[PDB]
């Protein structure tokens, strides 16, 4: 498992961009930022799935 | 031809003959 | 004993007969290839396994 | 230029008109270029070799 | 022997001697020519040649750098004229305005090292500095200087060419380093100092084999917990959700 | 240097030039300790469920399906296909062994 999330920078890269290339234009490093996720066994996390069909 | 001109034991000329 | 002095007499003036069993105790036809040889070209086993 | 193909062939050939190994050629060259030939029982050798070749090439 | 010893290595003094022993070099020089007048024998007629010369030639000129002489002398029975100087691989070569009648013939043996193997560069310089030499005499200012590389069997020639003369050159250079006595035993002794010798069908029931058994890859989770900036909030996700 | 990268080479056509840094280092191709664990971790894991499944089967797993895990494991998926396997088996107290072999 890892986290990231995405700067300023890439989130306004990711909106101005629309091609669905393997390796689209104006994509940068900079543009995804990890980070810090810890797993626990404390608390319980809820499960949400539609109720017409099924999620798959 | 292929003539084989001497090198040692000549006593003349250094040069070679002709 | 004082170390005897060394001198070079002929290395071999016959040979067959017996020369022959006595190399084979010692110097026998061995594979004589691909032991001594290196194979210029590519590498055997590992690179630098040694 | 003038224009041609010239056919340089050069090879190694003996008194006797056979053609020579490389090995012999340079033999042959070094005896005449140092000024002294093989000795008497190298010559014999050397005849007694040619002789058994010229038998075993007639049959 | 033609070759320059850089640092005193014994060793390699010991092996150089060894390679080049009863005097290879002269040997080998003395090889060269005579195939090449024998080449130039059999075309004899076809490039307006009267003869061949044989120069007397002293011992040291095969290993002499300093200076030079000729080899190889040509007599012509009608004006050869001449073209400027060009290289072995010079295709275009620009005619001089001059003729000659004797023709002189230069071969020079080299053994070049890493840095100056090139040996266009050492014809061209040695072609130009013999004839413009004070020690070294030659016959006619025309002529044509062959050099030789002995340690990475080169060979290119710079001087002055006559028509007809390019193609006989280059094929008597051919089958000179192809089967020269000489060069095949310096050649031989080389390798021996030198110990070298010669679907959607067949596809989802793997798919759902193998969900079937990634229950146990919940038992192993890793987490790459790097580069973090630590500046943001953390993640606190749970385990029971990730494992659903 | 780049005057050490260049070479010639000659043809009937004549003699043509060519050319080609820095010496590689060792340890840019040995993994690192940490990522060697938990690389074997994971590739014994996999092996281990692997393994279980060929049982499953009623089969034993060959080369080919477990090459992808080749040369990966502290031990050695490697190691798993060697003849004297069953001979090691018994060979306890070997690392004892070899270090205490510098005193014979």
């Amino acid at each position: 498992l890892t986290a990231y999330k995405l700067t300023p920078s890439g989130y306004e890269w990711g909106r101005q961009n629309t091609d669905k290339g393997n390796n689209p234009k104006g994509y940068l490093p900079s543009h995804y930022e990890r980070v810090q996720m810890l797993l626990s066994d404390r608390f319980l996390g809820f499960f949400m799935v539609p109720a017409q069909s099924s999620w798959n | 031809k292929r003539k084989y001109r001497q090198y040692m034991n000549r006593k003349g000329g250094f040069n070679r003959p002709l | 004993k004082p170390l005897p002095a060394p001198l070079d007499g002929q290395r071999k003036k016959r040979g067959g007969r017996r020369y022959r069993k006595m190399k084979e105790r010692l110097g026998l036809t061995e594979i004589r290839k691909q032991a001594n040889r290196m194979s210029f070209g590519e590498i055997e086993e590992d690179a630098y396994q040694e | 230029k003038d224009g041609y193909k010239p056919d340089v062939k050069i090879e190694y050939v003996d008194e006797t008109g056979r053609k020579l190994t490389p090995k012999e050629a340079f033999r042959q060259l070094s005896h005449r270029f140092h000024g002294k030939g093989s000795g008497k029982m190298k010559t014999e050798r050397r005849m007694k070799k040619l002789d058994e070749e010229a038998l075993l090439k007639k049959m | 022997t033609g070759i320059f010893m850089h640092g005193k290595i014994p060793t390699l003094k010991i092996s150089l001697i060894q390679i080049f022993r009863a005097h290879l070099w002269q040997k080998i020089h003395e090889s060269i020519v005579m195939d090449l007048c024998q080449v130039f024998d059999q075309e004899l007629d076809a490039l307006e040649i009267e003869t061949v010369q044989k120069e007397t030639i002293h011992p040291r000129k095969s290993y002499k750098m300093n200076s030079s002489c000729a080899d190889i002398l040509l007599f012509a029975s009608y004006k050869w004229n001449v073209s400027r100087p060009s290289l072995l691989a010079d295709s275009k070569d620009v005619m001089d305005s001059t003729t000659t009648q004797k023709y002189w013939i230069d071969i020079q043996l080299r053994w070049g090292d890493y840095d100056s193997h090139d040996i266009e560069r050492y014809a061209r310089a040695k072609f130009l500095d013999y004839t413009t030499d004070n020690m070294s005499i030659y016959p006619s200012p025309t002529g044509v200087l062959i050099a030789i590389d002995l340690a990475y069997n080169l060979h290119s020639a710079y001087g002055n060419w006559f028509p007809g003369s390019k193609p006989l050159i280059q094929q008597a250079m051919a089958k000179i380093m192809k089967a020269n006595p000489a060069l095949y035993v310096l050649r031989e002794r080389i390798r021996k100092g030198l110990q070298l010798y010669s679907s959607s069908k067949t596809e989802w029931r793997v798919r759902a084999i193998s969900a079937a058994n990634l229950h146990l890859r919940t038992n192993h989770i890793y987490v790459s917990s790097d580069d973090i900036k630590e500046t943001g909030y953390t993640y606190i996700l749970p385990k029971n959700v990730l494992k659903k | 240097p780049q005057s050490d990268l260049r070479w010639s080479k000659q043809t009937d056509v004549g003699i043509t030039h060519f050319r080609s840094q820095l010496i590689p280092n060792l340890y840019r191709y040995i993994q690192p300790w940490e990522s060697e664990f938990i690389d074997s971790q994971r590739v014994w894991a996999e092996y281990a469920l692997k393994r279980q499944e060929a049982i499953a089967q009623n089969r034993r797993l060959t080369l080919e399906d477990l090459e992808d895990s080749w040369d990966r494991g502290i031990p050695r998926i490697n190691t798993l296909f060697q003849k004297d396997r069953h001979t090691l088996a018994y060979d306890k107290g070997w690392r004892v062994r070899t270090d205490f072999k510098q005193y014979q």
